[PDB]
């Protein structure tokens, strides 16, 4: 019965601003004290700060790595927490959760969680893959091929194999996210070593923000 | 990291499984305990000491001794999966809190199964761009859980350095990869790079050279 519904994530530039919303009911909202937690994609939890009720005085406390750039406010009027977000960087970008926080020296808690808002932060506008061979050469009667594909904006990169005929083995992994702005993914294919002079192995990467498809074929060395 | 935790363990069913988070601030102050899974938000589990919320059942029990803190779960079920994360200050008499690293915990529905790793060098198409990429892959692992550590001539190198959270195959096995960026120039000055991968505490190297 408790529900925090978090919103306003988006892509924002280097340098620019972003203001989150959390919405919240089934709780007493005037009486709580209200967190901000970040996960960056495959990451863990990390906190960002936390306000406390206006009845114990409505301060502030702000991890070091967003201490002078994130502001934390209340709108009890509204049951709405709210993260301005300033002088992004790279690094900010991650879900954003928020948190009722239960307290009690004494530690505090994290009761209810939302489900949370995403904040991209890169300086890229649309930019095309570049493709590149992870060609085979010199693990027993199998061998691992695959194609690297670098430096693309915005996700998503999606690859297949032979025109989608080749799935068996058929591996394709999350993109990164570089400190560039720019994003970067692998896909591999595991097949028997005898094959390599008998059949013909082609990645397929498409690209539809950048309106590309690129071919590969990938051969041993 | 004031608070820290094993990147992952594993229960079978029916089985009881300890999860400690580690920490100056612990000796003061009670940790809570958090539980994820994959794609959704995390749930509280343990607070204060030993208090569990409505809907978190019995089997779930909290301990602390010393600098440490424990989440114990007996009697594992499939549904406890999930990576867990303990809270605290970061220091005694601080306003701030903070996050251990979480635990991975896998409830065995599989056969444990070892990493097939292949390093690739830079392709001479990248260098051509002048780029340089040493590509580690790493596929058919069971529990989903590894950690990955470079080599440059024999000694540790981790700047430049980007590796994904394992994630499932079409198999239901699980595969991550990493990524050792270099100038060309750094790439043809070492003698060789490794890929050292450490799962269910065993470790397998792959060697590439700049030659051959």
């Amino acid at each position: 019965e408790v529900q925090l519904v978090e919103s306003g994530g988006g892509l924002v530039k280097p340098g620019g601003s972003l203001r989150l919303s959390c919405a919240a009911s089934g709780f007493t909202f005037s009486n709580a004290w209200m967190s901000w937690v970040r996960q960056a994609p495959g990451k863990g939890l990390e906190w960002v700060g936390r306000i406390k009720s206006k009845t114990d005085g409505g301060t502030t406390d702000y991890a070091a790595p967003v201490k002078g750039r994130f502001t934390i406010s209340r709108d009890d009027s509204k049951n709405t927490l709210y993260l301005q977000m300033n002088s992004l960087k790279t690094e900010d970008t991650a879900v954003y959760y928020c948190a009722r926080t239960g307290k009690y020296p004494g530690e505090e808690y994290f009761q209810d969680w939302g489900r949370g808002t995403l904040v991209t932060v890169s300086s890229a506008s649309t930019k095309g893959p570049s493709v590149f061979p992870l060609a085979p050469s010199s693990s027993g009667g199998t061998a691992a091929l695959g194609c690297l594909v670098k430096d693309y904006f915005p996700e998503p990169v999606t690859v297949s194999w032979n025109s989608g005929a080749l799935t068996s083995g058929v591996h394709t992994f999350p993109a990164v996210l570089q400190s560039s702005g720019l994003y970067s993914l692998s896909s591999v294919v595991t097949v028997p070593s005898s094959s390599l002079g008998t059949q013909t192995y082609i990645c397929n990467v498409n690209h539809k923000p950048s309106n590309t498809k690129v071919d590969k074929r990938v051969e041993p060395k | 990291s004031e608070l820290t935790q094993d990147p992952a363990v594993s229960v079978a069913l029916g089985q009881t499984v300890r999860i400690t988070c580690q920490g100056d601030s612990l000796r003061s102050y009670y940790a809570s305990w958090y539980q994820q899974k994959p794609g959704q938000a995390p749930v509280l589990v343990i607070y204060g000491k030993n208090n569990r919320p409505s809907g978190i059942p019995d089997r779930f029990s909290g301990s602390s001794s010393g600098n440490t803190a424990s989440l114990t779960i007996t009697g594992a079920q499939a549904e406890d999966e999930a990576d867990y994360y303990c809270s605290s200050r970061d220091k005694s008499g601080s306003r701030l809190s903070v996050f251990g690293g979480g635990t991975k915990l896998t409830v065995l529905s599989q056969p444990k199964a070892a990493p097939s790793v292949t390093l690739f060098p830079p392709s001479s198409e990248e260098l051509q761009a002048n780029k340089a990429t040493l590509v580690c892959l790493i596929s058919d692992f069971y529990p989903g859980a590894v950690t990955v550590a470079w080599k440059a001539d024999s000694s540790p190198v981790k700047a430049g350095v980007e590796t994904t959270t394992p994630s499932k195959q079409s198999n239901n096995k699980y595969a991550a990869s990493s990524y050792l960026s270099l100038t060309p120039e750094q790439w043809k000055s070492h003698r060789s790079y490794s890929c050292q991968v450490t799962h269910e505490g065993s470790t397998v190297e792959k060697t590439v050279a700049p030659t051959e």
